């Protein structure tokens, strides 16, 4: 026996702002890899299930989430990665791929959850007196960390010979080439990718999805979805002290058996909707057809 | 306002090993009477502290600060990551009445005795000035939170009066902060009991900390640089594992280390504060 | 045995709703079969206890 | 024959010069041959002229 949920309820934060995502995406000039722009993403509302329905895009691949349903979570610590790189970005840049960009220009985690989407450029100014430059295809060391960033590279040696500047090696590692080469060659490498960055954990989302929320209830089963937390149960008032920065709450073993909800911060204890095993009690059916019926506990 | 000055009072660091201090435990609630094994890196229960004048760390960015000053002489703003060049930012902290803004930028300022904190003309001695921060804005970026100023226990009640403390971590592109501000009665160290702190700010702030120093520069006009006798206690954190104890209001009241003896060792495979009598396998 | 609905048996996550709101239909079902893998190891080893 | 006072001019394709010594080959063949002083791009496959 299982009770079943009534109502579906739905709680996102009072934000009504927009996620800056044309502000990375083509707002203005695009800056190399190795000096590739980090921008920090928060209280706003992103709906990627535009990029995902929308053209002009060469790849739109995810990893640890779905391409849709995006909107459907919220999302913490939001960052948008943006580069310039050639087309051929398939086993250069994704997580555990030892490419030439994974090794030594921008490397990303293994475990690595969010969005890769990447689009070509054959309609710009680079064709017209351009001054794209700034691309890189030689190595240092080793590699250089996830989300890791440079802001050196003054100095290079990697063998023997140490003049501190000698022309039989491998010099001028920075500023490798700017060969756009218009309308020549396979690629004039005019493309952009944004990487974005998203955590999931207890810590409170800063980017919402497009969703409206609902009202609450105190003494019934329902379904529930908190900043894209779900699942089923009786939602009722706690009398536990949770402090401002605490947003989840724990069980002796797991489960949060508790929410703090996202827009009038009152506590909510989450008690799993009752249930118990059901047995017949009968006597042979060569004898009776009539029987009871125990539900358990 | 460059000093640059050798008019200072050179004293030697103080070491102390009672130090059962220094909690930052998770937001997530653990309702209570719950007994929760923990990692990341902490603060052992008997590391070996130092006192110390000003002295240049490496922080590793992982460590806690400690105050036993009186207000009048509390210590003030203190900066992380800062090299010899433009290349890092960091700024911390204002007061509550001093109209300034936490703003984050790199340091273009006095090597090594960046002053430039005062107080009130109403002290009548030390001269009231303020920082002269001169950033530039090519080339750099600026991320801070301007909130975190109302850190600020009032009240004249214990034999001490009061202490407190701050832990900051590294950590992976973000700068977590815990803190908190207690009464005392009369102590001659740190006391021999147990408390908590709580996070002030994350801060996503992805900057490579190497470095640290705090700052506390309240030098009268009555002859040359003298300030009052003010010091400080740190101590590190290290990648070890602990088991928590919460009761009864979600907040920690206890807590055992692995690495630190046997017994604390059996403690924690037993998931328990206490051992009866017989032997039992720990580890390999 | 219940601690074991914790372990997340080579899954992303060890929340079944979350691997459900995360992933589409065929990248929940290969995360889920090794959530259930474990767990039918847990009972059965309980069970056999 | 990587690096020394005598083969001050040295190339590769294809295989990174400094992997050679962790990699294994089978059948090198060595071609020894004279180029006109005039060898500026003489060797790459993106051989024109
Ligand atoms: C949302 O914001 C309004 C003010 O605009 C406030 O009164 C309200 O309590 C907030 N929370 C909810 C659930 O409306
Ligand atoms: C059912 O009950 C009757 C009682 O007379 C008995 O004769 C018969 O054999 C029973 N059949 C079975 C399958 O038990
Ligand atoms: C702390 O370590 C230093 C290392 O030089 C040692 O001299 C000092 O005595 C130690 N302090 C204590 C209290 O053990
Ligand atoms: C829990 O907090 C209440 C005040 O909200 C306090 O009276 C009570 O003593 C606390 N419980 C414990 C064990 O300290």
């Amino acid at each position: 026996f299982r009770v079943q949920p009534t109502e579906s309820i739905v709680r996102f934060p009072n934000i009504t702002n927009l996620c800056p995502f044309g502000e990375v995406f083509n707002a203005t000039r695009f800056a190399s890899v190795y000096a590739w722009n980090r921008k920090r993403i928060s209280n706003c509302v992103a709906d990627y299930s535009v990029l995902y329905n929308s053209a002009s895009f060469s790849t739109f691949k995810c990893y640890g989430v779905s391409p849709t349903k995006l909107n459907d979570l919220c999302f913490t610590n939001v960052y948008a990665d943006s580069f310039v790189i050639r087309g051929d970005e398939v086993r250069q840049i994704a997580p555990g791929q030892t490419g030439k960009i994974a090794d030594y220009n921008y490397k990303l985690p293994d475990d690595f959850t969010g969005c890769v989407i990447a689009w070509n450029s054959n309609n710009l100014d680079s064709k017209v007196g351009g001054n794209y430059n700034y691309q890189y295809r030689l190595f240092r060391k080793s590699n250089l960390k996830p989300f890791e960033r440079d802001i050196s590279t003054q100095i290079y040696q990697a063998g023997s010979t140490p003049c501190n500047g000698v022309e039989g090696f491998n010099c001028y590692s920075p500023l490798q080439s700017y060969g756009f080469q218009p309308t020549n060659g396979v690629g004039y490498q005019p493309y952009r990718v944004v990487v974005l960055s998203f955590e999931l954990l207890h810590a409170p989302a800063t980017v919402c999805g497009p969703k409206k929320s609902t009202n609450l209830v105190k003494n019934k089963c329902v379904n529930f979805n908190f900043n894209g937390l779900t699942g089923t149960g009786v939602l009722t008032e706690s009398n536990k002290k949770f402090l401002p920065f605490q947003q989840f709450g724990r069980d002796i073993a797991d489960t949060t058996d508790a929410v703090r909800d996202p827009q009038t911060l009152e506590i909510l204890d989450i008690t799993p909707c009752s249930f118990g095993g059901v047995s017949v009690i009968t006597p042979g059916t060569n004898t009776s057809n009539q029987v009871a019926v125990l539900y358990q506990n | 306002q460059c000093v640059n000055l050798t008019t200072r009072t050179q004293l030697p660091p103080a070491y102390t090993n009672s130090f059962t201090r220094g909690v930052y435990y998770p937001d997530k609630v653990f309702r209570s009477s719950v007994l929760h094994s923990t990692q990341d890196l902490f603060l052992p229960f008997f590391s070996n502290v130092t006192k110390r004048f000003d002295n240049p760390v490496l922080p590793f960015n992982d460590g806690v600060y400690f105050a036993s000053t009186e207000k009048s002489n509390i210590i003030r703003g203190w900066i992380f990551g800062t090299t010899l060049d433009s290349k890092t930012q960091s700024l911390l902290i204002v007061n509550n009445a001093t109209n300034v803004v936490i703003k984050v930028c790199e340091f273009q300022f006095c090597n090594d005795p960046f002053l430039g904190v005062y107080y009130h003309k109403n002290n009548k001695s030390w001269m009231e000035s303020e920082f002269r921060v001169y950033s530039s804005a090519n080339n750099c970026t600026f991320e801070y939170v301007s909130q975190p100023f109302l850190m600020d226990l009032e009240g004249k009640q214990g034999n001490f009066k009061n202490l407190r403390e701050f832990v900051f971590k590294n950590i992976d592109g973000y700068f977590k902060i815990y803190s908190k501000h207690t009464p005392i009665n009369l102590v001659r160290d740190l006391p021999q009991g147990f408390s908590a702190l709580e996070p002030l700010v994350d801060l996503p702030i992805g900057i490579n900390i190497t470095r640290f120093q705090t700052l506390l520069a309240l030098h009268n006009s009555s002859s040359g640089w003298t300030a009052g006798a003010a010091a400080y206690y740190v101590g590190y954190l290290q990648p070890r594992t602990f088991l928590l104890k919460y009761n009864e209001n979600g907040t920690i009241t206890d807590a055992v280390d692995c690495a630190l003896d046997p017994l604390s060792e059996t403690k924690c495979t037993l998931k328990s504060f206490t051992v009866e009598k017989g032997i039992y396998q720990t580890s390999n | 045995l219940v601690k074991q609905l914790s372990s997340n048996f080579g899954a992303i996550s060890s929340v079944l709703n979350d691997i459900l709101s995360r992933l589409d239909k065929p990248e929940a079902e290969v995360q889920i079969d090794r959530l259930i893998t474990g767990r039918l190891q847990s009972l059965q080893t309980y069970v056999t206890q």
